[PDB]
């Protein structure tokens, strides 16, 4: 295999996704399944470790040998606030070593244990795996990104990640600013510029407001909600059609896991139909006790049922303003990244508390930093 | 009467799940087989144990294959007048959760107390 071109990754707390700048362009790369994002998990089982795809295909077989979330870990004290708060919910071992958090697995019939970074160098060295399949060329050099709010243990702990992966990690730079940098808004004529980058996972919140002067990217603030995302969407379609089930058929579905399952990955899928159709349909045979589900929801009703959810999305944009005292009517560009972007209402809200201004939403919102980074990637070849 | 192209479709669809329920099935029945087996072999009582408990990352991946060609076949949308394809499909769910309900048997009599 010869040598081939840097690489930008984005590696993400649920989802990782690598880029590379070729022939003129970005080219977002797909994995082995085809899939252009790759979940961030690792699987350890009594024979392999699987990572990615695979990891995730198994976590119902194997709940407490399956690791991911190690971003919210990583860099960090066993006594963080964070860390506390957020095993309570984790089906997979978290001790303490010496201060320093590790995860606790059985693998090949042993109990081991790793640092947050050796469980996203194994991620790394899947995005790393994933670039060389399609280029037919060995990848070693590498733009990862962070958040903006990572402090100097959580940015050096990823490079070490980087670094035990066998990528030569040619920097690290923040996440809004390779969003920034996907739709060249450094390069655009003029005054300085303010930024406002709108973050929206499935699990995570993150408004950033950089300025940008002469090519120097500065970021003024960040706020958010760490938990909000496209799933406490899915939770709300999947409450609007357990009370429709029991107002239909006077029983209740929520006991069944099952059922649940069958329920919410019909809500997900229908939530994406919403972003482009105004209404999406729903057949499931055999729901719960033999009674088939065949239902529908209207973008209105979903758009109803998460009413607060949304509209609560501008109370950390409001934040960000305050913090990096700025005025709206001061912001030259809003850029989206993450999935739920895509919700049509979300752009709304956006758009009107601009007065209408345009949003930059062309790069897919779950590529864009990705993108950005690949960009980067070349730029330090 | 009035079966339109359209319904060829989707039952090439069910077809196609109908022959993967059959593949996860004939795993689910190497496992009835490999536990029948332990039951009347002879294993002390702590190495039938394992040999049970060794079924068990089988089962519940059987189960996890039967669960994922439900979300596949509930992806599926067929209008009223597609008689035959809602039949078809009605039938495999049934069949799926027949064999969703043995899978839970075995579940109940491995790695128990
Ligand atoms: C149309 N369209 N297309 C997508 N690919 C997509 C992903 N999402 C959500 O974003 C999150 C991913 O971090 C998960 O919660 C997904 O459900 C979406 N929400 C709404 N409309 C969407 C998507
Ligand atoms: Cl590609």
């Amino acid at each position: 295999m010869s040598k081939g071109p840097a690489v930008g990754i984005d590696l993400g707390t649920t989802y990782s996704c690598v880029g590379v700048f070729q022939h003129g362009k970005v080219e977002i790369i797909a994995n082995d399944q085809g899939n252009r994002t790759t979940p961030s998990y690792v699987a350890f089982t009594d024979t392999e470790r699987l990572i990615g795809d695979a990891a995730k295909n198994q976590v119902a077989m194997n709940p407490t040998n399956t690791v991911f979330d190690a971003k919210r870990l990583i860099g960090r004290r066993f006594d963080d606030a964070v860390v506390q708060s957020d095993m309570k919910h984790w089906p997979f071992m978290v001790v303490n070593d010496a201060g320093r958090p590790k995860v606790q697995v059985e693998y090949k019939g042993e109990t081991k244990s790793f640092y947050p970074e050796e469980v996203s160098s194994m991620v790394l060295t899947k995005m790393k795996e994933i670039a060389e399949a399609y280029l037919g060329k060995t990848v070693t050099n590498a733009v990862v990104t962070v958040p903006a709010y990572f402090n100097d243990s959580q940015r050096q702990a990823t490079k070490d990640a980087g670094t035990i992966a066998g990528l030569n990690v040619l920097r690290i730079i923040n996440e809004p600013t390779a969003a920034a940098i996907a739709y060249g808004l450094d390069k655009k004529v003029g005054a300085e510029r303010n930024v406002l980058i709108f973050d929206l996972g499935g699990g995570t919140f993150d408004v950033s407001i950089l300025t940008i002067e002469d090519g120097i990217f500065e970021v003024k603030s960040t706020a958010g909600d760490t938990h909000l995302g496209g799933e406490d969407f899915d939770n709300r379609m999947v409450n609007h059609f357990i009370a429709e089930f029991k107002r239909k058929h006077k029983k209740d579905i929520s006991e069944n896991k099952r059922a649940v399952r069958r329920l919410r990955t019909a809500c997900e899928r229908a939530k994406r139909t919403l972003s482009s159709s105004t209404q999406a349909s729903i057949e499931i045979d055999s729901l719960y006790e033999g009674i088939d589900f065949y239902t529908s929801i209207t973008r209105a009703r979903f758009e109803e049922l998460n009413a607060d959810l949304f509209r609560g999305t501008l109370d950390p944009v409001e934040k960000a303003l305050r913090d990096a005292k700025l005025d709206k009517s001061q912001i030259h560009d809003i850029v989206l990244v993450g999935g739920s972007t895509r919700i049509p209402k979300i752009q709304k809200l956006l758009q009107d508390f601009f007065n209408g201004k345009e949003l930059n939403k062309s790069i897919n919102p779950d590529e864009a930093v990705a993108y950005g980074a690949a960009v980067q990637a070349a730029i330090l070849s | 009467g009035s079966n339109s192209p359209q319904e060829e479709v989707e039952l090439k669809k069910l077809k196609h799940l109908e022959k993967s329920v059959e593949k996860i099935a004939d795993q689910l029945e190497e496992l009835n087989k490999e536990l029948t087996g332990i039951q009347q072999g002879f294993l002390p009582k702590d190495l039938q144990a394992e040999a049970l408990c060794k079924l068990d990352r089988r089962v519940k991946a059987t189960i996890e294959q039967f669960m994922k060609i439900l979300e596949e076949i509930d992806t599926l949308i067929l209008p009223e007048n597609f008689k035959d394809s809602r039949l078809k499909r009605k039938g495999l769910v049934k069949k799926v959760q027949a064999f969703l309900a043995e899978c839970d048997t075995v579940e109940q009599n491995i790695c128990q107390e």
